[PDB]
């Protein structure tokens, strides 16, 4: 097959600047055979660009194409807020018929740092015989963030599930959770839990954290 | 089944450009300009090129390309009930060769004739002339160059008809055969050589249209030629004669549904854009016929002005215009000599590469039904077109044109024009427009807009029906001058013309009665094409 | 004008057969080749199959040939993709797409449908309340969803009366089984003066909870 391969993955962009991402072809595409699609969050791609200079009905003028051969590329002159979406290139040459991996446009946003809450497992979750220790991130930017799990002043690395929100709408910030899971004896033979956000927006960790004894 | 293919793009347009232009672009589109109203004629023209002649043109050679097989078998394929139409088409292509190579033959004896520095066309003094020879064109009275087209060349005045073939011309048998011997030496390997060959027969008409643009301009009286040409009489536009002229023209001079460019085309790669290629050889090939009018009136006002010859004799159609009328210009000029080489060569590789296509229609659409030509193309075609030369010496005879005329009027005049309308019913009606537009877009990645589809289901068979009803009104019993065909030659010309048609249903009976099941239950079978 | 619905899809386990469909309205359907093309649960598109607009024309690719069927039905209007012999990497959104002209691309994509290949088994969810380390101006409370399959889920707080302030964070899997949580975020008047309640339905499970943060 002709694999597409678009650059980069993610691409942080603030309303305004002129950006542009790339398809590449590891065999030669004719002109009117590649095209682009746009895909908002929640919704089925649209046709944007096709042949690659051709914009679809509806698409703003700001989008634009260029390219040939195996190097194709995306150019918006003046990246609008509702831009905000994941563009894949395709080539309609030869079968079979394959998709670029993608790019996704990320606004970008003043630093925010994370307002983080920690909450004990639940009286209804020991009973079953398991414990949960969650930990909420919410609000902060960039989206990459990093936890740690400490148990009685000790580093604890396992049993984490992660999730990351994906960006915001409006204010354009991200979220993420956390969630220690122990049994019901594990978490009973210690007292004191921590989670820490290591983040940008701050050198010093944020913490919280609850002892079993208030 | 993956065949061979063209070892370049630009031998397939080559040879399509090749077939498609040729003596007709010269020596009637001109003339029909003239008769219709100069300029005037271009829309009657342009019009039936645009919804009759493109629209079959594109289609046969998209049915080529995809179907990838010759006229018997690709028709075959496509309506199982209509293969007769391959049969029909190819045996067509077999009757033109008896008589359409000859007009080759006599441009090579001009041009041999050419190596002289006095071209004996000139005077009236010579062994072959009558009182009656005058220097040029002019009412009741002979020319020079008509004597010698015809007194020595032909030495047609010795005949009494038909009937009366005389002795044979060695001097033109020998030209039939050079003919052959280039047409063999150019198909006997395939598309290989003949891709190649094309690449002279095709573009030296167009270096020799060039240099006799320029010298025809270059003369006095040139523009009032052109004028003649040229000049607009719009009254034309509301004759249908007019029309019929523009639309037989437009058929006959572009060669849709003949089983050439089908076979031309056969030998595409499957997802080649042949629509490009529709477009880009129709122009040429019109655009060719209207440069070769400049190039021919530029000519034709020179002699009404400088040699003082009326317009009404000069302007002329046919073998009368190449061989009698230009080139008694021709002599007349300086460097006479070299004009005439060239013009004879450009004569000669018109007719060329357009046999070439008659033929090849022929071998590649038995190739691809009957495996046992194909490997043994050379011995084939060898006998082929030595059944071409032996008969061919008839049109040698001194009466050899009275052989050449019926041929022309009855080999395939008619019998094309009903088959290409069937042709044109089978894909839009049986095989319907709809899987042909499929098998389009399959291609090309792209289907045809409503516009073809409207001219191939529609415009194309009223098109086609408007040319063969008008070629039936103008009829009269085969005549040439005082001469006045037997009437067994008028019906042995209709036999000729109807043993194609006559394929038409002489295959559909039979492949009716040899199959199983009902009525309804046999154009089923015999209507569902061949991709199962 | 132009609409495209596909139907079908759903859990299905490996070896499973399955039956996809999209109904198009608004054009001449039976003028247009229509396509098949599926997303990743990582976002990613993959072409699986082309018909042609007679359906004498099929392409499929490598990963799909031999295993789905592309079908027809122009009477109705209906394009088919029956699919056997299916492998968890067949799990995407399979979208129902028009593109007649290579040149042009699919102009019109459906609004897509779900199916799942998996022979991990639908368990319900754990709905766990949280109530937070016995004050600020503004408090934050949670819900943890835990151990279902498959997706989805619906959360809501307060039968869906407010949406500001919540975030809930997509599920992951661990172990063939879902875990997802949310949080809300109120004014420290509104809680525990008010009730603030979470709404967790699992359709596959036709599991319906609802918990209320009590403050101890
Ligand atoms: C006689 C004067 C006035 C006009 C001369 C016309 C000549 C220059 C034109 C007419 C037909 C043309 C050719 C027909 C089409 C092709 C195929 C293309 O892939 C290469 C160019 C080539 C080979 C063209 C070269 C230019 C051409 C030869
Ligand atoms: C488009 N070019 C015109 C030449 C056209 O094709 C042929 C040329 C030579 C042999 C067979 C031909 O036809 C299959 C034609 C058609 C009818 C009568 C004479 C000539
Ligand atoms: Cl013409
Ligand atoms: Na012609
Ligand atoms: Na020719």
């Amino acid at each position: 097959e002709n694999v597409l391969t678009q650059s980069p993955a993610i691409m942080s962009t603030s309303p305004g600047e002129k950006v542009t991402m790339t398809c590449r072809a590891s065999s030669s595409v004719g002109s009117s055979y590649l095209h682009w699609y746009q895909q908002k969050s929640g919704a089925s791609p649209k046709l944007w660009i096709y042949s690659t200079s051709n914009l679809a009905s509806g698409v703003p003028a700001r989008f634009s194409g260029s390219g040939s051969g195996t190097s194709y590329s995306l150019t918006i002159s003046s990246v609008e807020a509702e831009d905000a979406a994941t563009y894949y290139c395709q080539q309609f040459s030869g079968y079979p018929l394959t998709f670029g991996s993608g790019t996704k446009l990320e606004m970008k946003r003043a630093d925010a740092a994370p307002t983080v809450s920690i909450f004990p497992p639940s009286s209804e979750q020991l009973t079953s015989g398991g414990a949960s220790v969650v930990c909420f991130l919410n609000n902060f930017y960039p989206k990459d963030i990093n936890v740690k799990w400490k148990i009685d002043g000790s580093e604890r690395q396992n049993g984490v599930l992660n999730s990351w929100t994906d960006q915001d709408s409006k204010d354009s910030t991200y979220s993420m959770s956390s969630t220690l899971t122990l049994t019901k004896d594990e978490y009973e033979r210690h007292n004191s839990y921590t989670c820490e956000a290591t983040h940008k927006t701050s050198t010093s960790p944020i913490v919280k954290s609850f002892n079993r004894n208030e | 089944d993956e065949r061979e293919t063209w070892s370049g793009k630009v031998d397939f347009l080559l040879s399509v450009i090749g077939f498609a232009v040729d003596l007709a672009n010269v020596w009637r589109f001109p003339y029909l300009c003239y008769k219709n109203g100069g300029g005037a004629f271009l829309v009657p023209y342009g019009i039936m090129l645009a919804v009759g002649g493109i629209p079959l043109f594109y289609m046969e050679l998209a049915l080529g390309q995809h179907n990838r097989k010759g006229a018997i078998t690709c028709w075959g394929r496509l309506v199982p009930l209509f293969k007769g139409i391959g049969y029909a088409v190819v045996l067509i292509a077999f009757y033109v060769d008896f008589y359409y190579n000859v007009i080759i033959a006599w441009s090579l004896r001009f041009f041999f004739a050419s190596f002289t520095n006095s071209l004996p066309w000139t005077s009236c003094n010579n062994i072959w002339n009558t009182p009656n020879c005058r220097p040029f064109e002019s009412q009741g009275f002979q020319s020079a160059a008509s004597e010698y087209f015809n007194r020595y060349i032909l030495e047609l005045n010795r005949s009494e008809g038909i009937h009366d073939l005389g002795a044979i011309k060695w001097d033109m048998a020998l030209c039939l055969l050079i003919v052959y011997l280039i047409c063999y030496f150019s198909l006997w390997k395939g598309i290989s050589t003949s891709g190649k060959v094309v690449w002279f027969t095709a573009l030296f008409p167009y270096a020799a249209l060039l240099i006799l643009l320029i010298r025809g301009l270059t003369l006095p009286g040139s523009f009032l030629g052109i004028q003649y040409y040229l000049t607009p009489n719009f009254s034309a536009i509301y004759k249908a004669e007019v029309w019929a002229d523009a639309a037989t023209q437009v058929f006959f001079s572009l060669g849709p549904g003949f089983g050439v460019l089908l076979a031309y085309a056969s030998y595409n790669k499957y997802h080649n854009n042949v629509y490009k290629d529709a477009l880009l050889t129709s122009f040429i090939n019109s655009a060719t016929s209207f440069i070769a009018g400049f190039v021919i009136f530029s000519v034709l006002g020179y002699m009404a002005h400088t040699l003082g010859v009326r317009i009404e004799d000069v302007a002329t159609e046919g073998p009368g215009l190449v061989f009698v009328v230009y080139p008694a210009a021709i002599a007349t000029m300086p460097a006479s000599t070299f004009w005439a080489l060239i013009f004879f060569m450009m004569l000669a590789t018109l007719g060329l590469d357009s046999s070439f296509g008659g033929s090849e229609a022929i071998i590649t659409a038995l190739s691809d039904e009957f495996p046992k030509i194909k490997r043994n193309r050379e011995l084939f075609v060898a006998g082929l077109f030595s059944l071409y030369f032996v008969v061919g010496l008839a049109s040698c005879t001194q009466g050899g044109f009275y052989f050449f005329h019926l041929l022309d009027r009855y080999a395939a005049g008619y019998s094309i024009l009903v088959a290409v309308f069937f042709e044109a019913i089978a894909v839009s009606w049986i095989y319907g427009t709809n899987r042909f537009s499929e098998d389009i877009r399959d291609m090309i990645g792209f289907p045809p807009g409503r516009y073809w589809q409207v001219c191939w289901r529609f415009v194309a068979p009223i098109f086609l029906l408007f040319i063969t009803v008008y070629l039936l009104i103008g009829y009269e019993p085969l005549t040439y001058a005082d001469y006045v065909y037997p009437s067994w030659a008028n019906a042995l010309g209709w036999c000729i013309a109807g043993s194609s048609v006559v394929m038409i249903p002489a295959v559909a009976i039979f492949k009716l009665l040899s199959t199983p099941g009902s009525l309804r239950q046999r154009f089923t079978i015999l209507t569902t094409p061949w991709r199962d | 004008e132009v609409q495209l619905v596909e139907s079908g899809g759903g859990l299905v386990k490996p070896g499973g057969s399955l039956k996809l469909s999209c109904a198009a309205s608004g054009f001449t359907f039976s003028s247009y080749a229509m396509s098949w093309v599926r997303q990743s649960p990582e976002k990613r598109l993959e072409w699986v199959a082309e018909i042609s607009s007679g359906g004498r024309y099929i392409y499929y690719s490598d990963t799909v040939t031999g295993r789905f069927t592309i079908s027809r039905d122009n009477a109705r209007n209906i394009l088919h993709l029956e699919m056997s012999s299916l492998r968890s990497e067949d799990t995407a959104m399979y979208y129902c797409a028009r593109g007649e002209v290579r040149q042009r691309g699919f102009d019109y994509w459906g609004q897509g449908t779900t199916l799942t290949v998996s022979s991990a088994k639908t368990t319900a969810p754990s709905v766990y309340p949280l109530a937070p380390v016995c004050t600020g101006s503004s408090v934050t409370l949670g819900c943890l969803v835990k151990g279902y399959f498959p997706e989805p889920v619906t959360l809501t707080w307060n039968s869906g009366s407010l949406s500001s302030g919540v975030h809930t964070f997509p599920a992951v899997l661990q172990s063939d089984l879902y875990t997802l949580s949310s949080s809300v975020t109120v004014t420290s008047s509104t809680w525990p003066s008010q009730s603030i309640t979470c709404n967790v339905a699992h359709p596959a499970s036709s599991t319906k909870v609802d918990k209320k943060i009590e403050p101890r």
